């Protein structure tokens, strides 16, 4: 990032910290209203949430978008977007985790016995070394030349 | 857009309707 | 929940295996069935040289069997199926079993529902094993220009291979096109023809083709009856089909005036949908019978148009039909689209929002 890039983050990372605790909480990326109609939202508060203890710390916070400069490259992009799908970060989206994650962005607009039908026909037929679970390679296999990689980009 | 959706002599005639 | 087993536990996984040669056919040679019709209600597939054999070896049947078949009485007359697999096995309960039921087809098994390439093994499954008891015709999808327009391509090259597809349409061009039944009913997909005054033109054709864009062939697979059939204003026999933009719509007079040449009592077809799954054509004043029966055996088609669906048992001088309706079948997204394919738009495009509006 920019050097006014770096300052425009932390005006901002301390304007969405409402406790000062200098930390985001989920109730505090929930404070925005666009935010509170998103159905991603806690996915992509736990993939910025790279240790694990449950809140966004500035290091964080830069990281995070970073991936979503126009510097970045397609693998960058589309390695965000398995990570929405990987629920349990072991580098393979698997069936519980994909049903759960369709299903936030779905609601019901299908009903669960509809969308495990078609999540287990993804895993099937996207599946080639037959370990049961989507690897990025195999994801990329199926989606890489739809480019939604254009779409991922923010200014800063 | 708030949630995905999915894409766009003569023989008798007798019936026995649907079970 | 669990990230890594499946959620929503009641619904059984589909195998992956693939059945083998063995496996499907008997110590004689025969299919089994019963193997066959479990593993494909659970979505199973064939290994490719299995399902390969059972077209081949049902196109061999086909092939040696006549332009217009001659088939006796009883036997149980079903309209469109067009790959409602599902609905094809309620379709055997209410008719009654092959191992004990004379069937007549009457073409469009597949196109429309995703599940077309199972009804075209099992329909070719049960022609092998029931040659002379089971019988097949062709309907207008039953050729490369529909087939390829609408899904059935795409199904086969998903499930199997586009050679799975080349050898059904090579299979397709030896189906019958017509059936003489208890010597009163003429039999077709669609219907009549301006030039078939005669069974013996039906008997002259030559099938084994794609069916042309105009022809006598064309009109057998592709006709209709007028909209306003039995209460003609319309005094031309065969007028310009607009509704299917090939071929003619026919009228009663010219119904009628072909049962009486040919000695017939009804045609019996298909290729438009009912609500009631059949309909009851004006009777012929010359028989007092329907001069036009349509069945129309997919329920609930295109799992919209709310319809039931209708067989036809003729048996002991009755025409029984048996109605029925649709039954559950197994969630695809249209064109067979995978779930990343369908949802990484919407991940695009979510996570992006957020980010503009975290951001601000
Ligand atoms: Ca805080
Ligand atoms: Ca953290
Ligand atoms: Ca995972
Ligand atoms: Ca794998
Ligand atoms: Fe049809
Ligand atoms: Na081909
Ligand atoms: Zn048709």
């Amino acid at each position: 990032m920019d050097a006014d890039e770096i300052k425009r983050l932390g005006k901002r990372f301390k304007k969405l910290d409402l406790d000062n605790s200098g930390s985001l909480s989920v109730e505090e990326f929930m404070s925005l209203p666009e935010l509170q109609q998103n159905p991603l939202v806690q996915r992509v508060i736990d993939i910025f949430d790279t240790d694990g203890n449950g809140e966004v710390d500035f290091k964080e916070f830069i990281e995070g978008v970073s991936q979503f400069s126009v510097k970045g490259d397609k693998e960058q992009k589309l390695r965000f977007a398995f990570r929405i799908y990987d629920m349990d970060k072991d580098g393979y989206i698997s069936n519980g985790e994909l049903f759960q994650v369709l299903k936030m962005m779905v609601g019901n607009n299908l009903k669960d016995t509809q969308l495990q039908q078609i999540v287990d026909k993804t895993i099937i037929n996207a599946d080639k070394d037959g370990d049961g679970r989507i690897s990025f390679e195999e994801f990329c296999a199926v989606v890489g030349g739809l480019d939604i990689h254009k779409k991922m980009v923010v200014d800063v | 857009n708030n949630y995905l959706t999915v894409p766009a002599d003569l023989p008798v005639i007798t019936i026995d309707p649907a079970s | 929940l669990s990230t890594t087993d499946r959620v929503v536990k009641a619904v059984p996984f589909p195998p992956s295996h693939r059945l083998t040669a063995k496996e499907v056919f008997d110590n004689d040679g025969k299919p089994r069935v019963d193997i066959l019709k479990a593993h494909l209600m659970k979505e199973g597939r064939l290994e490719e040289s299995v399902a390969l054999r059972i077209i081949t070896e049902g196109a061999s049947i086909l092939r040696q069997e006549k332009n217009l078949l001659d088939i006796d009485a009883p036997v149980t007359v079903c309209g469109d199926i067009h790959g409602q697999f599902f609905d094809l096995m309620k379709l055997f309960e209410v008719g009654g079993s092959p191992a004990n039921t004379r069937y007549l087809f009457l073409g469009d098994y597949v196109d429309r529902g995703y599940f077309s390439i199972e009804c075209v093994l099992y329909l070719w499954a049960l022609k092998i094993l029931y040659p002379k008891t089971l019988f097949l015709l062709r309907g207008n999808h039953e050729c490369r220009h529909l087939t390829e327009y609408f899904t059935f391509k795409q199904e086969c090259k998903i499930k199997y291979s586009e050679r799975v597809y080349d050898a059904c349409m090579d299979a397709f061009d030896c189906l019958p096109l017509a059936a003489l039944m208890n010597q009163q009913f003429l039999c077709v997909h669609g219907g009549l023809s301006p030039e078939i005054n005669t069974l013996d033109d039906i008997r002259k054709l030559d099938r084994f083709k794609e069916p042309p864009a105009y022809g006598p062939m064309c009109d057998i697979l592709w006709s209709d009856p007028l909209e306003d059939f039995g209460n003609e204003k319309t005094q031309e026999h065969f007028t310009h089909n607009t509704v299917r933009g090939c071929s003619y719509f026919y009228s009663y007079p010219a119904v009628c005036e072909f049962l009486q040449h040919n000695n017939l009592l009804s045609i019996l077809r298909a290729h438009e949908a009912q609500d009631a799954g059949y309909r009851m054509y004006r009777k012929s004043q010359t028989t007092g019978f329907p001069s036009l029966i349509t069945i129309f055996s997919a329920p609930n088609y295109l799992d919209v148009y709310n319809n039931k669906a209708a067989v036809l048992k003729y048996e002991n001088n009755v025409m029984n039909i048996r109605q029925f309706n649709c039954s559950p079948h197994p969630y695809w997204l249209p064109n067979f689209m995978d779930v990343f394919t369908w949802s990484l738009p919407f991940v695009g495009e979510k996570v992006t929002e957020m980010l503009v509006n975290v951001l601000n």
